[PDB]
Parts: structure tokens; C-alpha cells; sequence
RNA sequence: AGGAUAGUGGCCUACCAUGGUUUCAACGGGUAACGGGGAAUAAGGGUUCGAUUCCGGAGAGGGAGCCUGAGAAACGGCUACCACAUCCAAGGAAGGCAGCAGGCGCGCAAAUUACCCAAUCCUAAUUCAGGGAGGUAGUGACAAUAAAUAACGAUACAGGGCCCAUUCGGGUCUUGUAAUUGGAAUGAGUACAAUGUAAAUACCUUAACGAGGAACAAUUGGAGGGCAAGUCUGGUGCCAGCAGCCGCGGUAAUUCCAGCUCCAAUAGCGUAUAUUAAAGUUGUUGCAGUUAAAAAGCUCGUAGUUGAACUUUGGGCCCGGUUGGCC
RNA sequence: AGGACUUUUACUUUGAAAAAAUUAGAGUGUUCAAAGCAGGCGUAUUGCUCGAAUAUAUUAGCAUGGAAUAAUAGAAUAGGAC
């Protein structure tokens, strides 16, 4: 339908985003080492059971 | 031979080599910075012969030479340096710099783009020649003289574009404007009899108007800090400064909307089709279609008819236009 | 360690039946050699086009050159 | 022109791609198993399914006939040889029973942790994997080789590397260098 | 009885029916008359390589409001007309008209993606050097 | 009947009859058509693919002709045309890479003009010659199989067993997070030598160097639902864009873009297209037709599909094989 | 078996008919696996032997059997069987 749309606030976002950099976060294991750090917390340590069940939350 | 063209330049530092990783320090490229830089692997090198050439894998300091396949990744003329701590060389002087200027198309149109490519083509023919973008939909030329011009017109001609193509002077545009102010408050409604719009246009000043071109007033600045800047050193109403609407045309123009009102309770509803309007306007003036420059608005007093169902923009932008 | 080993009867029957490579590649013949093959195939065709030896022919190269 | 070096695939994704029950216990057999690619469940429930199957299309036959001993009998007692299917259970019906856990169980990491050795079970992984324990003296790196019994009390320490004899580390030979360089004349 | 002649010399009769009705399926259509090889704009090909002519406007139908930024372009296996789309932010300001391209599809077999009317086709590859690196920055566009 | 053919025959030529093919789809047309073996997908039933490691077939720029020879309509043979295309001193001459590399072009797209007969076989007069068949190395993420990126102590320390408790609890089974730390475990590499090979690099071997987060670091995609996994933060304000469909943003967005945390899979994941299952959404298996898409207006009637029952059935004897108790 | 004329088909039975490589699949510790088709053992100081299975091999075609089933034919101015 519209042909000349105007293209001067294309990328707008991506343009003046607050830059933040990646903080320092240590190395995580990779392959089999990684099912071990899985295991360990998803099962060996566990989480909570909120009704049922729940993972990753928010700060509350 | 395919289409392919080796560089032209001298050393002067170091030896080449068939394969070597070098970084292209462009005329923009900085040591401090990353803009303009592209550490790429040269295909292999060549020794000129007049016409033709021989393949030489290695050249020493001071001995001018050719770097063949970095074609299609440097900057037309550029800095190649496998040090990355290096500064940037003197970027050239030449002293010509465009001065003569024609307008091209085609004699048969369906084949046009065909054309462009020709206009991209001379751009990589020639060193001081410089093909551009006309804000009328032409594609002007430029160059040293009008011979020069010619022999590059000889070029799209024949070779690169190789077809029928129709030369003009540089159809110009002349930024419609305001010598002075609206004489009276000029009025007009919905073709849908009702809701009208009040307002008049004054001469802003290039002093700000220039400043919207430079970064100092933006369509989206500080209301509160901008109007500190524009009252203490541009003199203008710290009231409408915070009541600014918009930037006519293409949503950054040398044109602005300004809000006047007071007992209109419902403004606000039909912004959007001002701010969208204002812009139809500011883009084609009635004189001749000539985008405006430096023409401020002041919304007077603007009355809406009871509900926004007759209120909207499919008949508030016709009004708008015709009021502007 | 799987290997394959071959115990000749004589030395002799060794240099008749034991492939070069092998019994080269110990010491017991000279590094024999000819040049690559691409000198080789290249060598076989310009041959090709000489009938006999004419050595009269590379005299007649000797004659074009004097007339 | 040589001849087909006939290619063919071990494992098979799941007809879904996250089924939450099918995910749980399969993450908790790389804990018991200390595995790490789903591909390696995934490949011991195809040649599970072949054999459950060929073992289905064999259990439909006329009972006695040639072909349901052939390929039935001489099956089952590979399975065996090889540990996984019960001994007690010989008429490949465990084996259409079974589960991933049994097939699993006796894999060369399996064993390797519960032979002690390596202490913990993804210890055991550890060792295996850096050229360690054997067969009949066949070293072996691969901790998925599959202890079939008749080479369970075969394993330990192959004759390379320490904790079998041989040469140490390099490390500790380095630690014996530089503990006569830090101290001595 | 209910349709169907459950016969046993009735075969062929049973099989021509069943070609016939096999034309009312949709992708059967598409394969036994090569409706891609002649009017699909990738005639029985899947991406393709092209030249950007026009850098479009396109708007969005109901019931969202905003432009896309489509192309339309001129292929060059055709030159065929073909209203290109462009994914990421931005990308048009590393694009440029009359660059390189290679486009491909919207898992439609034909069909808009959506709330971009028409547009079939949308942008990979540009110059030779893809989105990807020109949109996290792990390389500049040469000089195509 | 003859002719031509290695040979049968309208293969071809005389003379004669009027015939032969067709709703069981001939003929004409399309084929993004070499067939067949077989590949992909799978509950069965089907569906789609098969240029391509083999087999029969056909062609060598597009043809037609033909020498030799047992064998060719060969073209890494030739003659002529057509299209081509290269050498020249200008009179002439030569050439087809749909053989192996390689160059241009064509493109979504596809590797080195490197080594060699040692294997495999063939050809030849024929053990010794030759083979850009083929064998090897390079390039290589078309598929395929295995699996490194560390593991055990461990100290500060809470959790869940316990013999123990007024209540000043040790410590007792340990689960981890530990910015204290502790050494062995190492192939990915590097490098004597040997092995391998036709020669060598690499697979397999192995001195000497080679792991402590700044390493020798694994990523691609996603987190509303569908579909497993945040209503958390900072900018965004129906703009930018995402959005495989439904659907997100219009100033507090679980769907934007970055932070953080986290998830599905893992050296592979995402992309597109194609095809299968799904799809009982193609139906013999196994659909629907009153209103959802659909019973011809009605009947006749082909071809097709299909069509009642009725014809030594039944009784008697004996025996040779394989299951089981059983004795 | 020199010989005389016989109801046919379709359906079904076992075998056969076949190029393998591939499919299923035997067996066998390529360090394991897709593989591959190798090995395994002795006086390891003059050798012994097991292999490199079977089936599907689909449609038409071929050979035996069956005689239920779909048909089919036979003696009428007697075109009769013996």
C-alpha cells in the first residue's frame, strides 16, 4: 500500500540504549561437565514447591 | 578479465606478500578508534607493464607496487597498514573538488536501474569524479571540468550503463519560506461542517533553526533544560518552548508546530492527525510542493465538535493542511 | 604389534620376487630415480611428434637458422 | 567409483521437542550415568527399538518355526554375553521389558564407578578418557565401551600410566626437579 | 454400499477417481502443473541471489500500527518483480540501494508472514557479508 | 515375390486385399522424465524420491556421413554443413574438458592446473612398459561413529539422618557455595626417534616441552501460549521492531532492544525450501455429501462394476509323523 | 512310452527363478561404534581350523499339489456318452 514511508527514525532503538557492557562472570562448565552442574542443583539441591512447583524467579 | 581490479599503490614501509594480513586505515580510520579499518588476506600481488601485468609475490620500502583482490573491501583511496598503533597518513589535497554538475535518465525507462549501476560503475573508473543523489529523484554528476564530465558522460554512455541516457542542468529546489508573519488569524473547519482551527506563521530564526540542523534543539531534548538554552540564548518563550509539537517535515525539519490554546479541554485528541497533517504539509507548500525551512505554527484557539467520532483524522488532516 | 614378516629362502629369490620399495626403502639397491612426472608425461609427447630419431630434423632447425 | 562405505544413524530424536515428564528423568540418568548428550539415551532406545522390534515381528511367528529360534535364541544370548538382559529371563521378554537405566547399566563408565576406581561415577569418566584401564591389556579412552562380563574382572589400570605402574606424570617428575632445585647444590 | 465400489476388478476404475480427486488437494496442484517453476518468484529454487532497487515503506494491516521496511527488488535469475521484507533494527542504515542480496521465504509457500501485506520474500545475505555480522558488529560492510 | 541385411520382418521395393489402432483412454500434449537396482519416511496400508559409487541405456558444440576393424556412427578418428572459437608474417592451419585438474561465465550452489603406479584391474607381443582409470595427499561441517573443555581432597560454613538437649550443645551421616587453598590426573597440541607409505604429513607409538580462569574459554537459539524455560532490571512509548499462527508496543511491555538470571540441543543449533508422517487434511485399509464443501431435474441405457440357489456331501477302517504327562 | 485326444482359466500351496552393494539379519571385542568381514589359537623356534550364514528377494513369468471359491462348458428336430 504505502511505499514512501519515511525511513529517518529507522533503527531509533538500537541507537541510544544505555550502554552496558558484560559484567565479569566467571567460566561455566561446557558438555558433560555442565549435565554435573545441572544435576547437581536441579536435583541434588533442589528448589522450592510454592503449590505445586517452580525455577527461576525475580527479586521479591 | 571477469570483472575483478587491482589496487594501485606505494610502499612505503615494509615488503608485500601473496596472502598477507594488512589492516586498511581509510580516510575516516583512526588508530584510537575501529571506523574505517579492515585487517582482510590480499588474494597475491602484480608488477605493472604498461597495459598488462606479471605476478611478483614480494616488494620492498620505498618501491611503489600493486595489491590485487583487497578491491572490493577498501574505500576507493586508502591507508593499508599491518600496524595497528599507526597513525593516519595526510589524506591527499588534490584542490578541484566538484564544481560541474548534469542530471541523467534513460530514453527507455523499464531498463532505468541498468543505469544506475553504470552511475556506480564511473564512481569506480575515475579518481576525482563524484556521482550523487539529487533531493528531486535525479542523479546528479559532478566533476573537475566540463570535458571531464564529458569523458565520464562517454563512459556511462558506452561502456558502464551502455544504453540511451537524457542529460539536464541540476534541477534545483528552493526552500519555500516566510518573509513575514500571518497578517490575521487564519480559520477553517471539517469538510463535515463543525470543529474549526485557529492559528498564524512566524520567521524562525537559522540562529535555532541551524541548531536543529547541529544537534541543540532536538524533536525529543530536555523541555525543562532546552528551554534554559533557548530562552537564556536564543530568546524565545520558555512557555511554548515546553509546549513544542513537532519537526516538519520527516519528523526532524527546519519547521515547527507550536500549542497557543487555553479553554480547549480535548487538544490533545487530535494531535496526532496535527502532528501527521502538518507533515503533508511542510512537504508539499502550496506555492509549488517545496519543503518549507525556518516556518514556526501558532495553534491559536481550536474548536472541537462534542464527541472525537467527528473529531478525528480522517477529516481533521484536510482541515489542517488547508489551514496551514 | 601386528605385523607381517617373510623369511626368503635366499637373498637371491630376495632381489627377484621382493618389490623395490620394500628392499629400497632398507638399502639394499641405490636410490633409483627418473625425473617427475609431469616432466615425464611432458618428455613422452613432444616424442610423439618426432618420427625417428631425425636428428636431420633438428639440422633442418640448424638450416632455418643460416636461410 | 570404490564401493558405499554404507553410513547409517545410531540414535533418534523423540517425536516431541519438550515434553516435560520425557525430560526429568532422562537429566537424572546423566547424574546415575554421568552422561552429557541426549543423543546417547537417545541412541540406546533405537537399538532398543530395533531389538524390541525384530524381537515383536519374531514373537508373531508360528511358535517353533526355524526363524523365531535363529534369530530369537542366538539374540537373547548376546544380550546376555554382554550382561545387560537377566540371566533368569530367557525368553526375550525382559528384553521387550527392559529400560533405558538396564542398557545403561552396563556401560564402561557404569562399571568403572561401581568397580570403585575412580571414586565417584563422573571420576570414573575422568580416567577412561585419559588413556587408562583395559581388556585383556586393549586399553581404552571410549567410556562408553560397553562391559559385556566376560571382561568385568579384566578391568583395572592398563600397564600404562600411574596407579598400574609405569612412568608417573610429567608433572611430578617436574615437582621432583623442581623440589631438588629449590633445595639442594 | 456408500460410495467407494468395493470391487475386485474395478482397480483402474477406483484409481482414476482417485487421481482426479487428488487434483482438489492443495500442494498436489502446486507439484503436478510446477506452479513454482513458472510464476514463484524463486521458480523451483529456494533462496536467490538479486539487486536492491527501491528501499520501501511498506505499511502494516490491522490490527498493528507501524512501518516494516521492505524492498522491492529485481532478481537476478528473472528480474522478475518481487516487494522484498528486512528483518533486525535498523539494517537499512548498512543496506543501501543497488547493493547484493539473497532473499528466501516466510514458511507461508507463499502467503504474507503476516501483518505485511504481500511481501513474500525478505533479506539474508547483503554485499556478501550477511545481517548477522554487520548487526553485532564483527565486521564492516566493504566496498559493494 | 524379391531386394537390402550377419540374420527374421514394410527394414526396404514392386504387385494385391482393406484393413490395423480406440472409453480396458489409442492418438495428441506436459514432464521442473534415463529406466531398474534401490533412497527418505515408517504401525499396518501408502506416500514421495532414485542425475549420482552398480546395472542395462544414450550422447560427446548441433548434426548427418563413413574409413578401419570382430567390434565404432568412436569424435582424447576422420569428412561436410551449422554454431562456434584460436594462430599468422595473411597465402593458410588447427580445435572441441557431458574424460582429470583448472579458467570464465552461469549461478543458492559445488575442491588442487599437488604425488604416484605401491594397491585394484585392464590393455599390449605382454613378470620388467603404460594407465590425471584407479590409488594417495590437499580443500571440505553434503551424511555418518567415538568425545576433550578437568576430577578428587578441601576450609570457612548452613541444610536434611541420628545415639544427645534446662537452652547455653557439641559434634555426628554429609550436600553444596566457597575470591584461603592442595597436589596427582592430561589429549588438543609441540617435538628426537621409530611406525606407516610408492614417498611423506596425519590415524596407531613415544623421550623431551605442554592446564591453574589472564587458561588451552563452546557455541547457536529461546524464555506469553502453542513449546521447557522470567511478569526482574535500564532505555523504548502502536516509533523502532518482534511476531513460524494466535498475537506483543499507543510512558509501570512476563513477547522491543540491551542487563542479569535462566532454558531446549550440543560441535551442532538456528534459517529457507523441498518431501513424509501428522493428514482419517486424500481414504482398498479409512473420510464426507439433510444444514457444515458436496446426491446429476427425472427416468432410460451403454461401456464398466456386479449379480439367487442347485452338481459325492456324509459315514467306516487302518496307519506313518509331534506335544504332554506318564509307567 | 513310438501312440491316441483330453474343459478351461482365475484363486491358493511349496520350491524354484534371479547380480551384488544396500534392508532385516548370523557371528566376530574395528581400544568402542557407523564399520569392517575379520579372526581365534599352537612348539609364537617352519601350523591347525571356524568363517565371509539364512530370509524379504514383493509384479508377471515357471513346476507340483489342492478343487473350497469366481466363473466356465457339456446331450434338444439328439451336433449324444459306451
Amino acid at each position: 500500500a504505502k511505499v514512501h514511508g519515511s525511513l529517518a527514525r529507522a533503527g531509533k532503538v538500537k541507537s541510544q540504549t544505555p550502554k552496558v557492557e558484560k559484567t565479569e562472570k566467571p567460566k561455566k562448565p561446557k558438555g558433560r561437565a555442565y549435565k554435573r552442574l545441572l544435576y547437581t542443583r536441579r536435583f541434588v539441591n533442589v528448589t522450592l514447591v510454592n503449590g505445586k512447583r517452580r525455577m527461576n524467579p525475580g527479586p521479591s | 578479465d571477469k570483472g575483478r581490479f587491482y589496487a594501485f599503490g606505494r610502499v612505503f614501509a615494509g615488503t608485500v606478500k601473496s596472502g598477507q594480513k594488512v589492516r586498511i586505515q581509510g580516510p575516516n580510520y583512526v588508530p584510537g578508534k575501529k571506523d574505517d579499518l579492515f585487517i582482510k588476506a590480499i588474494q597475491r600481488v602484480v608488477l605493472m607493464m604498461g597495459r598488462f601485468v606479471e605476478p611478483i609475490d614480494d616488494c620492498p620500502a620505498g618501491n611503489i607496487i600493486g595489491l590485487v583482490g583487497i578491491d572490493q573491501f577498501l574505500l576507493k583511496t586508502g591507508t593499508l597498514t599491518t600496524s595497528e598503533t599507526a597513525h593516519n597518513m595526510k589524506v591527499m589535497k588534490f584542490s578541484v573538488s566538484p564544481v560541474v554538475q548534469v542530471a541523467v535518465e534513460v530514453k527507455n525507462a523499464n531498463d532505468l536501474p541498468k543505469l544506475v549501476e553504470g552511475l556506480k560503475r564511473l564512481s569506480k573508473s575515475d579518481p576525482c569524479v563524484l556521482t550523487y543523489m539529487s533531493e528531486s529523484g535525479e542523479h546528479i554528476v559532478a566533476g573537475t571540468g566540463e570535458l571531464h564530465l564529458e569523458i565520464c558522460l562517454q563512459d556511462l554512455e558506452h561502456d558502464h550503463a551502455g544504453v540511451p541516457l537524457k542529460i539536464s542542468p541540476p534541477v534545483v529546489a528552493y526552500r519555500e519560506t516566510v518573509e513575514s508573519e500571518s497578517s490575521q488569524t487564519a480559520l477553517s473547519k471539517s469538510p463535515n461542517k463543525h470543529n474549526r482551527i485557529y492559528l498564524k506563521a512566524e520567521p524562525i530564526d537559522e540562529e535555532v533553526s541551524l541548531a536543529i540542523e547541529n544537534g541543540i534543539i532536538n524533536p525529543r531534548d530536555d523541555f525543562k533544560a532546552r528551554a534554559r538554552i533557548m530562552a537564556d540564548d536564543y530568546g524565545w518563550d520558555v512557555t511554548d518552548a515546553r509546549k513544542i509539537w513537532c519537526f516538519g517535515p520527516d519528523g526532524n525539519g527546519p519547521n515547527l508546530v507550536i500549542d497557543q490554546t487555553k479553554a480547549v479541554q480535548y487538544l490533545h485528541e487530535i494531535k496526532d492527525s496535527v502532528v501527521a497533517a502538518f507533515q503533508w504539509a511542510t512537504k508539499e507548500g502550496p506555492i509549488f510542493g517545496e519543503e518549507m525551512r525556518s516556518v514556526r505554527v501558532n495553534i491559536l484557539d481550536v474548536t472541537l465538535h462534542a464527541d472525537a467520532i467527528h473529531r478525528g483524522g480522517g477529516q481533521i488532516i484536510p482541515t489542517m493542511r488547508r489551514a496551514t | 604389534s601386528v605385523g607381517f614378516g617373510l623369511v626368503y629362502n635366499s637373498v637371491a629369490e630376495a632381489k627377484k620376487f621382493e618389490p623395490t620399495y620394500r628392499l629400497v626403502r632398507y638399502g639394499l639397491a641405490e636410490k633409483v630415480e627418473k625425473a617427475s612426472r609431469q616432466q615425464r608425461k611432458q618428455k613422452k609427447n613432444r616424442d610423439k611428434k618426432i618420427f625417428g630419431t631425425g636428428k636431420r630434423l633438428a639440422k633442418k632447425v640448424a638450416r632455418r637458422n643460416a636461410d | 567409483p570404490r564401493a558405499p562405505r554404507t553410513y547409517s544413524k545410531t540414535y533418534s530424536t523423540p517425536k516431541r521437542p519438550y515434553e516435560s515428564s520425557r525430560l526429568d528423568a532422562e537429566l537424572k540418568l546423566a547424574g546415575e550415568f554421568g552422561l552429557k548428550n541426549k543423543k546417547e539415551i537417545y541412541r540406546i532406545s533405537f537399538q532398543l527399538s530395533k531389538i524390541r522390534r525384530a524381537a515383536r515381528d519374531l514373537l508373531t511367528r508360528d511358535e517353533k518355526d526355524p526363524k523365531r529360534l535363529f534369530e530369537g535364541n542366538a539374540l537373547i544370548r548376546r544380550l546376555v554375553r554382554v550382561g545387560v538382559l537377566s540371566e533368569d529371563k530367557k525368553k526375550l521378554d525382559y528384553v521387550l521389558a527392559l529400560k533405558v537405566e538396564d542398557f545403561l547399566e552396563r556401560r564402561l563408565q557404569t562399571q568403572v564407578y561401581k568397580l570403585g576406581l575412580a571414586k565417584s561415577v563422573h571420576h570414573a569418566r575422568v580416567l577412561i578418557t585419559q588413556r587408562h584401564i583395559a581388556v585383556g591389556k586393549q586399553i581404552v579412552n571410549i567410556p562408553s565401551f560397553m562391559v559385556r562380563l566376560d571382561s568385568e574382572k579384566h578391568i583395572d589400570f592398563a600397564p600404562t600410566s600411574p596407579f598400574g605402574g609405569a612412568r608417573p606424570g610429567r608433572v611430578a617428575r617436574r615437582n621432583a626437579a623442581r623440589k631438588a632445585e629449590a633445595s639442594g647444590e | 454400499g456408500k460410495g467407494k465400489p468395493r470391487g475386485l476388478n474395478s482397480a483402474r476404475k477406483l484409481r482414476v477417481h482417485r487421481r482426479n480427486n487428488r487434483w482438489a488437494e492443495n500442494n498436489y496442484k502446486k507439484r503436478l502443473l510446477g506452479t513454482a517453476f513458472k510464476s514463484s518468484p524463486f521458480g523451483g529454487s529456494s533462496h536467490a541471489k538479486g539487486i536492491v532497487l527501491e528501499k520501501l515503506g511498506i505499511e502494516s494491516k490491522q490490527p498493528n500500527s507501524a512501518i516494516r521496511k521492505c524492498v522491492r527488488v529485481q532478481l537476478i535469475k528473472n528480474g522478475k518483480k518481487v516487494t522484498a521484507f528486512v528483518p533486525n533494527d535498523g539494517c537499512l542504515n548498512f543496506v543501501d540501494e543497488n547493493d547484493e542480496v539473497l532473499l528466501a521465504g516466510f514458511g507461508r509457500k507463499g502467503k504474507a508472514k503476516g501483518d505485511i501485506p504481500g511481501v513474500r520474500f525478505k533479506v539474508v545475505k547483503v554485499s556478501g557479508v550477511s545481517l548477522l555480522a554487520l548487526w553485532k558488529e564483527k565486521k564492516e560492510k566493504p566496498r559493494s
